[PDB]
Order: structure tokens, then sequence, then C-alpha cells
């Protein structure tokens, strides 16, 4: 749920840039956003996927241990 | 002699900016924000009644 929301909020920023594409692209007063919007977008994507990826690794480590340790105790 | 006058063919069109529109104006001002604001709050809610609602 958290990864899906943060992905939808990131997609919301992409709409905000598309809805205002002509201004972010042609008006030089907004050049810094045009230049650094994707850097911030990647850093946001990285945090979203990093957390999902790390959580995924831990869940798989947890699942493979309880199965192995259980058979030893049997 | 004046009635015999004619008219030259003018240019077809001037330059069309590819990044300025009436709804998405390129440059900023408080005039366009006013248009978007009064479209949000809507026009004056005119009452047809003889007494106020309250
Ligand atoms: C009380 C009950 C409560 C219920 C709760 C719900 C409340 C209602 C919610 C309303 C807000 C959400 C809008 C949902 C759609 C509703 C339909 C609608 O818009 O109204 C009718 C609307 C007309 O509006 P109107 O009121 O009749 O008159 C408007 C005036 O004429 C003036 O014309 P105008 O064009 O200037 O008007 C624009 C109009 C309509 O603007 C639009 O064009 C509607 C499109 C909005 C898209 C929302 C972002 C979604 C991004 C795409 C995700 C796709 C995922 C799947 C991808 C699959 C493919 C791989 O207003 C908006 O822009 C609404 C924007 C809402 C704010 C969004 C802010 C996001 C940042 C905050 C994030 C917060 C987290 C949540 C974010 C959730 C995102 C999922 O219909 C249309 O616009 C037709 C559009 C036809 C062509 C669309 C082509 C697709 C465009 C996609 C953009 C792609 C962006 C870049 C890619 C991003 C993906 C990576
Ligand atoms: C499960 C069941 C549960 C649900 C059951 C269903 C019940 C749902 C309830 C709905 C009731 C029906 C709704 C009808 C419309 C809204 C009510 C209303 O009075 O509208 C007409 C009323 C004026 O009536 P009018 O005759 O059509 O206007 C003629 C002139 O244009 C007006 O201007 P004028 O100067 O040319 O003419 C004279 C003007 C002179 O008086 C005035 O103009 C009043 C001056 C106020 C403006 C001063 C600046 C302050 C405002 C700044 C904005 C701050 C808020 C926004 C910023 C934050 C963003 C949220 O009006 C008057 O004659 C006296 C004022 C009316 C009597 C006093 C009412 C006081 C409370 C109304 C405001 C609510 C305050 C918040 C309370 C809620 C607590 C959470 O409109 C307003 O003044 C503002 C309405 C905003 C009301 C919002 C709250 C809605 C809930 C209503 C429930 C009843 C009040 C409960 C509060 C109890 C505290 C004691």
């Amino acid at each position: 749920a958290t990864a899906l929301y943060k992905s939808s909020a990131l997609a919301g920023n992409l709409f905000l840039y598309a809805y205002n594409y002509n201004n972010f692209t042609a008006n030089i007063r907004l050049r810094t956003m045009r230049y650094l919007f994707p850097v911030v977008s990647l850093a946001i994507f990285g945090n979203i996927y990093w957390d999902y990826r790390s959580q995924l690794v831990k869940v798989n480590l947890f699942d493979e241990y309880i199965q192995a340790r259980a058979q030893e105790l049997v | 002699k004046e009635n015999t006058g004619s008219m030259k063919k003018p240019m077809a069109k001037a330059y069309e900016h590819p990044y300025n529109s009436e709804h998405h104006p390129l440059n900023f001002s408080a005039v366009k924000i006013a248009e978007t604001f009064h479209d949000f709050i809507g026009p004056e809610q005119v009452s047809p009644h003889y007494e106020s609602f309250a």
C-alpha cells in the first residue's frame, strides 16, 4: 500500500509536469525544475524500489529459514 | 478614379508560437490566476428572492 501510494504520488508529479509542459520547457524562469525534476524523480523512484526490494529480500530469507530449521527439528 | 482601386494580397499568417496557448499561457501574471480563480468559486450567486435566506 505504501509503495503503491508513493508510486501514485510520483505519477502525480509526472502529470503536473505534463499538464504544464510548455511552461517548464520554454520559460527559462523554470529551467531549474526542467533540469532537476528528473534527478528528484529518480531519487524518489530509488527510495520506493529500494524499500520494496529490501523488504522482498528479507521476506524470502525469513521463509527459507523457517522451512529449513523446521525440518532439522523434526 | 478612386472606384477603380484594388487591394493587394496580404500575408497568410504570422508566426504561431508552439508553446503559448490561451489556456496554458507561457508567461505568468495575476490576470490569468484571476480567471482560474473566478472559474473555481464560480460567478456571483444571484438570488431571485425578496428576502435573504438566513
Ligand atoms: C467527493 C467525492 C470524492 C471522490 C474523490 C475523487 C475526486 C475527483 C478526483 C479528480 C482528480 C483526478 C482526475 C481523475 C480523472 C477524472 C476525469 C477528468 O479529468 O475530468 C474530466 C476531464 C475534463 O475536465 P472538465 O471538468 O470537464 O473541464 C476542464 C476544463 O475544460 C479545463 O481543461 P483542463 O484540461 O485544463 O482541466 C484539467 C482537469 C482534468 O485533467 C486531466 O486531464 C485528467 C487526468 C488526470 C490524471 C491524474 C494523474 C494520473 C497519471 C496517469 C496514471 C496512469 C496509470 C496507468 C498507466 C497505464 C499505461 C502504462 O483537472 C485536472 O487536471 C485534475 C487533476 C487532479 C489533481 C492531480 C494532482 C496529482 C498530484 C497529487 C498526487 C496525490 C496522490 C494521488 C495521485 C493519483 C494519481 C494516480 O476530462 C478530460 O480531461 C479528458 C482528457 C482526455 C485526454 C486524456 C489523455 C490522458 C492524459 C493522461 C496524462 C498523462 C500524464 C503523464 C503520464 C503519467 C503516468 C506516468
Ligand atoms: C446526521 C444529521 C447531520 C446533518 C444534518 C443536516 C444539517 C446540515 C446543515 C446545513 C444547514 C443548511 C445550510 C445552508 C447554508 C449554510 C448556512 C448559512 O447560514 O448560509 C447562509 C449564510 C448567509 O445567508 P444569505 O441570506 O443567503 O446571505 C445573504 C448575504 O449574501 C450575506 O451577507 P450580508 O452581509 O450581505 O447579509 C447579512 C449576513 C450577515 O452575517 C454574515 O454575513 C456572517 C459573516 C460571516 C463572514 C465574516 C468573515 C468570516 C468568514 C471567513 C471565512 C472563514 C472560513 C473559511 C476559511 C477556512 C477554510 C475552510 O448574513 C446574515 O444575515 C447573518 C448570518 C447568518 C446567521 C449566523 C450564522 C452563523 C454561522 C454561519 C457560518 C458557519 C461558521 C462555522 C460553524 C461551523 C463549525 C464547524 O451564508 C453565510 O453567511 C456563510 C455560510 C457558511 C456556512 C458554513 C457552515 C454550513 C453548516 C450550516 C449548519 C448551521 C450552522 C452551524 C454553526 C452553529 C454555530 C452557532
